[PDB]
């Protein structure tokens, strides 16, 4: 059958956290 | 959305549309309303975040004094409480005790083990204090003799049981609901279709189930019957 | 919810209607309350949490004064035992003896290891103690001897059993309730669907399985009868 | 819960109705009480947990001077024992043999190594110390002559064997409960399903396994008979 | 057959741990 | 056939692990 | 066939041991 | 539990009931004795743990005094040793040999290779030493010539043979055991459902295998007769 | 069937994310 | 069927990201 | 066929392994 | 069917990305 | 058909190098 | 069918790749 | 079919290699 | 078919680098 009302927020939430991890890793650097 | 159109949506996508089908739009009530829960408790308790407008509901209460244990002398104040039982609340929410205005008033929902210790602060000797005794009535509890006194308060919360918080819902201008299939249901749109399809989900194996239909005097689950 | 409800949502989930079913809503009352203690215990002993007041539990317990071994002058001071056998409770929630007004009283639940060095520090010899004892009983003890006047106190917990703590269950405001099946069940809105898909999970495979149905003095099992 | 339920449901799970099934009762006596220290040894083994009240049990133990080796004069000072063999204790809980009242004495319930040398501390010449033989029973041992006075004890603890445990229970205000089955089983309920589960895995493969039905004088399993 | 209530809290659970995980390693640098 | 009084426990167990292995990396730095 | 008095200890093995990585990382700092 | 409950427990899950049947309860038997020390060894020899009691045995030693080589006057000082072969004891637990009294006596179990090096030490003169000798005996060592009048002792350790050991156990207070299925089995009751499971894999396979049963002066297995 | 309305937006998302980790490395050093 | 106008387009936007982590790691190095 | 004297063996040892490197990571730290 | 018209050059663009991370972590070391 | 010895000193030597390398992370450590 | 001019020269750059990688960790050390 | 005068060489080199890694992190501390 | 003169030196070569990896590790420390 099919209803994707549960993956899709499942594979959003996911990608959400992989969003997270990528712009936690940012920094703007110093001792130039 | 009402309670219909939730129920009924569940029913027609599972087609259960004969009179003569073996799950009755009780079972969807039933598991509407603790999947309700589920889900809010699953979203709302990871982390604190914005709960919308739309998860809450707001009952009136009638108010009695009564004695702390009996009518002795030194069986401490008399505490005021609502006339019949109050749902339980979720801790997800905003709970709130109003009096009859939500942008007006001080009574305070605090948990029962906290109200067993409130208002030596001298200056919070004029707060009304409420919990949900595990007699399950909602006990009121002040330092002010004033308070006893009220007779009418209203209760704003995310509600653990939406079907009792809305048996127990405040008269609205028109008059009373008494159908609950033509009350609101208390949940976000966002959360809806989560809520369906795990509730479809949840009947849909046992919707083509045997059974044992043979009347004679025998076990026919084994046989696919 | 009552255990009506949830008794019976599992049996139709099963579809166990028919009379003559082999498996009867005891064993779903027996699944519902040992799966009850099991998701309890799996969800709140992890790390701390706030428990609901829905999976709390309350008893009346009434006390009679007992020898400390039995009648001797040099056995030791006399405890206070409640009549009844106390059910379990579970190490997640806020156990609590109360005077039958829970915003009042001090009366401690401790364990019963620690209940033996107790009350040496001058400032807690007014305070009165309980913990279950091997007996199974709730045994008493202080140091001020007013404690053995005590007659009747209140029991609130996390119950092990629910059965065992729904039949000593206090009294209301109407009576008593005659039927289990009448009683409120234990447990938070949020963890009832994990409770009922984890017994229907139970009973799903054996629902179908082969009996020894044939009578020749024979087991027929391994032939699929 | 009692030994009848829990034995009662495995067999129900299993569906071991028929007297004349291959598994009786007893085997499932068998596996439940292997299988609840099992359980009881991989939970509360790794790391130190609270372990319940449920996995506890009393016996009461009627003690009996006896000469250490024999009647010799130099064969070292007496030691009381139990009359009877005790059960052996797991390491998981906590141990105490108590004078028919838990809240009261010391008496302490030590290794079999370290009972050698116990009580040449000059504060510790008073302590009555405890443990189980390789002759299989409970040696007391202390260098304070009243120790020999004692008469009756009983012991808390999480017991290796329920059976013979249970068979040592204590008595009850009734009085002795006769048949096994009717004695309560020694185990949290968070810990039930999980030991049903493994116990009808256990049994679930045999049960449908086949037999060396043929009386033939040969061997019938290889053709599958 | 079928029923999530019990894989649908596994899966929010799972990504709750990613959650936490992914604001663990978030820091307001110093040293400009 | 179906029993999930072990894997139920055994999949939570697994969360609890990662969860823990999650808070374990939490910080609260200094040096501003 | 079926039994699960091996895997079952095995499993709880591996937990444990997934236990004590995830706790070996847990650290009280200083420097503050 | 004893030998007979273990072996009767894997015969009945194997089903192994015809006395017609290839694998006899000998099989079962040695099969659990040497799955107990796999299993021992497993569990115990990784890292350094709590071995109980239960997988601790006893047995009884008489002591008889022999020359170190043969009767000559420079061979050397003589020894005991126990008249008859003591079995192979496990480095994992607490071996000790006892003069009857566990709790009194120090009597040194040590390794056969320091046992060559021993009692120099003008303090460690009078410490009467043992350990296994290739020839199978327990021999005996000490400089302090009164350990030769020394007749009888007892020694526990968890044992590389329980039937060995179990043939060698000291007499109980009723008295001998004649059956070794009648004495209680070496292992803890949180390891016999592992021991179960290995040894009815064990035979699983084999119970099903095809025999050479045509007698045709012929190798039938072949073709899988 | 057929339809990558939600699959074509997860793979871009995921990308993005790819995107973002990529990017984040880059460094323009000092101390030379 | 086929159409590799999105398959394409996504593997060359993959190969594009792992270019990027590639080059980010480049450094031209000091202290001699 | 079945006999599991050896996968027994090796599952055990490989649980030994793994506890080994997990508690190998365990300090008692310093500077407070 | 078979065209490798695509698949050869995303191939090569891969071990591309490959050659460029291998010969990133190339140093001439100094402080001898 | 059935031999396992070859497979059996491979899975030995495998888990010997598992061996040694939980074991080469141990450490005592210094400066309390 | 086959025909491996292509795999094999992908293959043989694969390898020089991970060679390349493994020969760029090397180190003459100092500092005795 | 069956020989195994390549696949044995191959396993012991791969498990000589290993064992190279093994013991190539060994380290005698010093700085007590 | 059969034929190993090409996946024999591939094999080898992938056990090359394995092994000058596995020595590109190997340190003698200083400072004891």
């Amino acid at each position: 059958f099919g209803s994707g009302a549960i993956g899709y927020e499942f594979d959003n939430r996911y990608l959400n956290n992989q969003e997270m991890s990528a712009v936690a890793k940012q920094r703007l650097t110093s001792l130039p | 959305m009402t309670y219909n159109e939730l129920i009924y949506m569940v029913l027609d996508e599972l087609k259960l549309s004969s009179d003569d089908s073996y799950y009755t739009p009780d079972h969807v009530i039933f598991l509407l309303v603790k999947y309700r829960s589920f889900l809010l408790k699953q979203r709302y308790s990871d982390i604190k975040k914005q709960i919308p407008d739309s998860d809450y509901q707001s009952i009136c209460l009638d108010l009695i004094e009564v004695p702390a244990i009996s009518g002795e002398p030194c069986e401490g104040s008399s505490y005021l409480r609502s006339k019949n039982k109050v749902p339980t609340t979720m801790m997800i929410g905003n709970p709130r005790v109003y009096p009859m205005d939500f942008y007006q008033g001080e009574i305070t929902y605090i948990s029962r083990d906290r109200m067993r210790y409130v208002g030596y602060n001298k200056f919070l000797r004029n707060i009304i204090y409420c919990s949900k005794a595990p007699d399950g009535y909602l006990y009121f509890k002040s330092w002010n003799p004033q308070f006893l006194h009220l007779e009418k308060v209203s209760f704003n919360a995310i509600f653990e049981d939406a079907k009792e918080a809305s048996e127990m819902a405040c008269p609205e201008e028109n008059g009373t609901i008494c159908k609950l299939e033509d009350k609101e249901f208390p949940i976000e749109d966002a959360l809806v279709p989560p809520l369906i399809e795990l509730v479809v989900k949840e009947l849909r194996g046992p919707e083509y189930s045997p059974k044992d239909e043979d009347n004679n005097a025998k076990d026919d689950l084994p046989d696919a019957r």
